[PDB]
Order: C-alpha cells, then sequence, then structure tokens
C-alpha cells in the first residue's frame, strides 16, 4: 500500500 | 482529529478505545454496535508492513470514556476479547480495500448513560443520506496535528463526491471506500489523524432521531492536507459480511 | 431499536453543540 493508526 | 473541539460528555456512547495490554497503549478507535460486538478497522489489528499483528490476548477495550488517560473508574468499562474477525479479502498490500474487523467481547456489556450502540445502515437510510456535501461526524482521541487531546474531539465533515476523491490520490479507490473532507476553497478545516483510525463516521437521520454508522476511519495522506481527503470504510457495503460474523 | 438514541441527548430531548451544523448541510443550497 496512510493507515490512520497512531 | 485535526481542527476539532472537545466533545460534550455523553456525545458518542458507541466510542470504544482500542488499547493494548502491556505496555498500555492506544491503537485505534472502534465502536459499540451491540453489547458484545465492536467494529473497527482491520489495519488496527493486521498490517504486515509494520510487523503489526494482534491476537485476542494482546488487547483490551475501554468502552465509554471521555478523558483519554484518567481512567474514569465508575463510568468506564474495560473488557477482553473472545474473537477477532477480519474480512477475508482485506487488501493490506495494495489499497486497504475492505478494511473492517469485528471484535467479540468476552462477556456482554452493561449499557449505561455513557454506553449504548450506534445504528447500522439499512438500504433506505444509506440511499437518502449518502450524498456529496452531506456532512457526517468523526470523534477520536488521536493526534490533533500531523499533539493529542486531553478529551474526546469532534469534527463534522462533508462527504466528497466519487470523482474528486479519485482525482486526489493515485491509490486505486474501490466501491468499499468513500472520502470526506473540505475542498481547498472552503476555508473550513478538519480531518482524522493517527489513532482516530478504526473510529466511526456517523450521520444523523432526520426521519427518526437515530445516528447511523456510515463508515470506519481508514487511511489518508497526512492529516488535514489541502487537496487531500480522508478515506473511510463503507459500512453499508460490507454489512453483508457483518451479518455473517454476528451469526 | 434502542440504537442511535443518546441517553444524555436523544432520549432527554437535548441537542449537542454542533448537531445543528449537520442538519443545515442537508437542506443545503
Amino acid at each position: 500500500y496512510g493507515v490512520r493508526g497512531p | 482529529i485535526v481542527e476539532g473541539q472537545d466533545a460534550e460528555v455523553g456525545l458518542s456512547p458507541w466510542q470504544v478505545m482500542l488499547f493494548r495490554k502491556s505496555p498500555q497503549e492506544l491503537l485505534c478507535g472502534a465502536s459499540l454496535i451491540s453489547d458484545r460486538w465492536v467494529l473497527t478497522a482491520a489495519h488496527c489489528l493486521l498490517y504486515p508492513p509494520w510487523d503489526k499483528n494482534f491476537t485476542v490476548d494482546d488487547l483490551l477495550v475501554r468502552i465509554g470514556k471521555h478523558s483519554r488517560t484518567r481512567y474514569e473508574r465508575k463510568v468506564e468499562k474495560i473488557s477482553m476479547l473472545d474473537k477477532i474477525y477480519i474480512h477475508p479479502r482485506y487488501n493490506w498490500k495494495e489499497n486497504l480495500d475492505r478494511d473492517i474487523a469485528l471484535l467479540k467481547l468476552k462477556r456482554p456489556i452493561e449499557l449505561s448513560d455513557y454506553i449504548h450502540p450506534v445504528c447500522l445502515p439499512d438500504k433506505q437510510t444509506a440511499a437518502k443520506l449518502l450524498h456529496a456535501g452531506f456532512k457526517g461526524r468523526v470523534t477520536g482521541w488521536g493526534n490533533r496535528r500531523e499533539v493529542q487531546p486531553s478529551v474526546l474531539q469532534v469534527v463534522n465533515l462533508p462527504l466528497v463526491e466519487r470523482p474528486v476523491c479519485k482525482a486526489s490520490t493515485r491509490i486505486r479507490i474501490t466501491d468499499n471506500m468513500f472520502c470526506a473532507g473540505y475542498k481547498p476553497g472552503e476555508g473550513k478545516r478538519g480531518d482524522a489523524c493517527e489513532g482516530d483510525s478504526g473510529g466511526p463516521f456517523v450521520m444523523k437521520s432526520p426521519y427518526n432521531n437515530r445516528w447511523y454508522q456510515m463508515g470506519i476511519v481508514s487511511w489518508g495522506e497526512g492529516c488535514d492536507r489541502d487537496g487531500k481527503y480522508g478515506f473511510y470504510t463503507h459500512v453499508f457495503r460490507l454489512k453483508k459480511w457483518i451479518q455473517k460474523v454476528i451469526d | 431499536a434502542d440504537c442511535g438514541l443518546r441517553p444524555l441527548f436523544e432520549k432527554k430531548q437535548v441537542q449537542d453543540q454542533t448537531e445543528k451544523e449537520l442538519f443545515e448541510s442537508y437542506i443545503e443550497g
């Protein structure tokens, strides 16, 4: 593949 | 949440904090869809590129909270998981397609004045409510900048139209995702950011007074960047699979 | 059918600080 994780 | 404000306590009951056991740590958002079922984004659990892969015995959930840190002892509920169901066609390798997950609670939940589910979308609601320009809402304890709130935050963002979302990124966008956000000329801001992931994008229906969960916070190219929008999982469309796990 | 209705809001018949906001965009332009 932004993965909105922390 | 970038460019939001504190939420009034009792604003978002279906707001779970996806926490990790040891060392304690927030990973995402999720929501209460029943008294034993929690909905979240799959990338919060399995995202190989960062060595990320969580098991039931790696997490906890702090359901019904307001201050992100001060564990509000007699209003909040921690719980362990029984299972983790991650969509079997979740594209983490390419575009994060079908980035959904359903988390089972070890044992049910005592709904409270600060805990209660959020309604899932039915064909009728989905049809009338999903139109560009139509604003929905995002809550979360994640970063307020691309740095973290003391209390839950809120931002109400408009659904952008299919062609404009696709024109902004070079990521293959699918039926299963939609985007929301303000376009460059609106001089209005807002976005989700690190840790708001898995959180819910809810819209209120005029017919009855219910809030429906329209989408799950998924990805974005930064946080509150001009000409960039935030992508959310299209709950309605993956609802077929949702029925399958909760059954 | 007890979903969606916020005890501290819906069930009490109280509106949240920015709920108004969402309702406008519905009848927009």
